[PDB]
């Protein structure tokens, strides 16, 4: 780090190393998942942090040593009935395989006869979205902080064959550090070739997705010109009342920046707003290190924001173990579990 | 303002996920 701190380039063979062993980690895990790590009475269930069209996450206390995690449940009934088997399938084998420091971390895994459960870390500093919303918009200091966060989290999961397809403030948990921990990998996919689903959030989608041609890993870059956009300017690129008006948009080929917008930053968001694959950024034969090595991103020690060593621009408020004061309130539903197993086959890896 | 448009619209809260 310090001898990229140096010179540009005396660490590519060094970065090069880093991945090979997290690819050689990855893969051992991929390979052979982890299965039935917990069970529901070891955890008391406090208060639910979000909510899905098949799930929620809950603040839980791990009983026995005291330590308070977010559980994702899932109604396994919902999610054979909205086709979601094998995204779903994705995400637990996902999860428990990667090894990241902006990703939360999945601790414990199991499933009942009505439920899949995944224990995460628990977060307590609230999503981005919160934060972004309350402030109006992030200076671009504060944008880049986060944004380079992304970019060293989508080099690690490109590297190891996985798109993301979910960027979004929602899904971008602040720790207690400041630093983004990346969550929901709903959507997330290991694939080579290109891939045809058409999933996401609609204001952040790639044309080529909504066009229904195949893409591939080029969408979540475009998905961090969408976030990186709205970030700085409070607002997305393109939004509208309804999800077809957006659509329309994302095609045009056209954006519009707000006049505070520094030229750097106008450049950057064109080249990862690019319709055209070929042009697009994180796409190019430098892939990433064209997004590293933009004029915008020229004050950014990308070592020391692995590392974690710099200043975070806020620290969110902490009332000790178990606040959810930086999450919003939702409707509390009791958890049922049948006394006959549902959807046993379908899950049978989980 | 663009600002204003965006607040006055139905998509300032938590955007749900989509998949067909
Ligand atoms: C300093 O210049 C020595 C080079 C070694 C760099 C390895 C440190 C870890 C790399 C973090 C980058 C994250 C990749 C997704």
């Amino acid at each position: 780090g310090n001898a990229a701190a140096a010179k540009k380039g005396s660490e590519q063979e060094s970065v090069k190393e880093f991945l090979a062993k997290a690819k050689e980690d990855f893969l051992k895990k991929w390979e052979t998942p982890s299965q039935n790590t917990a069970q529901l009475d070891q955890f008391d269930r406090i208060k639910t942090l979000g909510t899905g069209s098949f799930g929620r996450v809950m603040l839980v206390k791990h009983k026995e040593s005291g330590n308070h995690y977010a559980m994702k449940i899932l109604d396994k009934q919902k999610v054979v009935k909205l086709k979601q088997i094998e995204h779903t399938l994705n995400e637990k084998r996902i999860l428990q395989a990667v090894n990241f420091p902006f990703l939360v971390k999945l601790e414990f895994s199991f499933k009942d006869n009505s439920n899949l459960y995944m224990v995460m870390e628990y977060v307590a500093g609230g999503e981005m979205f919160s934060h972004l919303r309350r402030i109006g918009r992030f200076s671009e200091p504060h944008a880049r902080f986060y944004a380079a966060q992304i970019v060293l989290t989508f080099e690690y999961l490109h590297s190891l064959d996985l798109i993301y397809r979910d960027l979004k403030p929602e899904n971008l948990l602040i720790d207690q550090q400041g630093y983004i921990q990346v969550t929901d990998f709903g959507f997330a996919k290991r694939v080579k070739g290109r891939t045809w689903t058409l999933c996401g959030t609609p204001e952040y989608l790639a044309p080529e997705i909504i066009l229904s041609k195949g893409y591939n890993k080029a969408v979540d870059w475009w998905a961090l010109g969408v976030l990186i956009y709205e970030m700085a300017a409070g607002y997305p690129p393109f939004f509208a009342d309804q999800p077809i008006q957006i659509y329309e948009k994302i095609v045009s080929g056209k954006v519009r920046f707000p006049s505070h917008f520094s030229s750097d930053l106008k450049d950057l968001l064109r080249n990862l707003l690019q319709v055209d694959l070929t042009k697009r950024f994180g796409n190019l034969k430098n892939g990433v290190n064209d997004i590293k090595n933009h004029k915008w991103f020229a004050t950014t020690d990308w070592i020391a924001i692995y590392q974690r060593k710099v200043e975070a621009p806020f620290i969110p408020k902490f009332k000790g173990p178990g606040d959810t004061s930086n999450f919003d309130d939702y409707e509390e539903e009791e958890i049922r579990v049948s006394i006959n197993e549902k959807c046993g086959k379908e899950f049978t890896e989980f | 303002t663009t600002y204003a448009d965006f607040i006055a619209s139905g998509r300032t809260g938590r955007r749900a996920s989509i998949h067909d």
